[PDB]
């Protein structure tokens, strides 16, 4: 019922997952 | 910002989508 | 959240996603 | 079953689900 | 001769390598 | 370097290795 | 647990076949 | 775009590059 | 242990977990 | 080679072991 | 436009990403 | 070493190259 940490590789593996076709950004920066 | 939000804090894969196009 | 084309070990990283702490049953036919 | 499923044809993020503890 | 540390997704990576068709169960809270 | 198949989430892990802190962004057809 | 014995502690893929089903 | 062509053909990293931010 | 069926990174991955600190060579026929 | 058999037919984690330094 | 850490399996991930078939050698204890 | 020079310190995928066959 609580969230992880999601970092680097992982972070952007999550947001192929969630997003997919969709694409997305990573920009750590912001 | 992403990494603030998800790596330093937590998200849930809810938040995650407002990171998607 | 986006459908899902997941073999192998893919299938695994995106079950550790969804399930968090939950934690999670990993079940192939065999 | 699942891990077929989502190999031979598409699965969802809600059907995975379903295999939480 | 020793052993490392698997944490996260790298622990149910290795779990899908070493039960594969058997099936695992991941349950961290346990 | 050489070249490259990727395929799915490989080629994600592979935007984030060479894009480091700059970030990417990852789209696919639709 | 597996995160005790594994993450926190270390563990051989041995030990890792005891989550095995 | 970039991510068919690295999936049914091959791609570089130098081609990868052009979509760093 | 099961049989395995690697691809790509995916025998990499494998390498590293059953080799440990002993490290490994990665050899693909050229 | 090993890369080759993994990728197409099937290999044992003991094969594997024999590629560790 | 700095670099980032890459450690363990993500190590070995960029390892074969810009050796691939040239092979390569993890060898941590060296 | 490698350890030492790409994860304990930092290393550009340059210098990754050096641990190629
Ligand atoms: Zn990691
Ligand atoms: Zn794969």
């Amino acid at each position: 019922f609580v969230n992880q940490h999601l970092c680097g590789s992982h972070l952007v593996e999550a947001l192929y997952l969630v997003c997919g076709e969709r694409g997305f950004f990573y920009t750590p920066k912001t | 910002g992403i990494v603030e939000q998800c790596c330093t804090s937590i998200c849930s894969l809810y938040q995650l989508e407002n990171y998607c196009n």
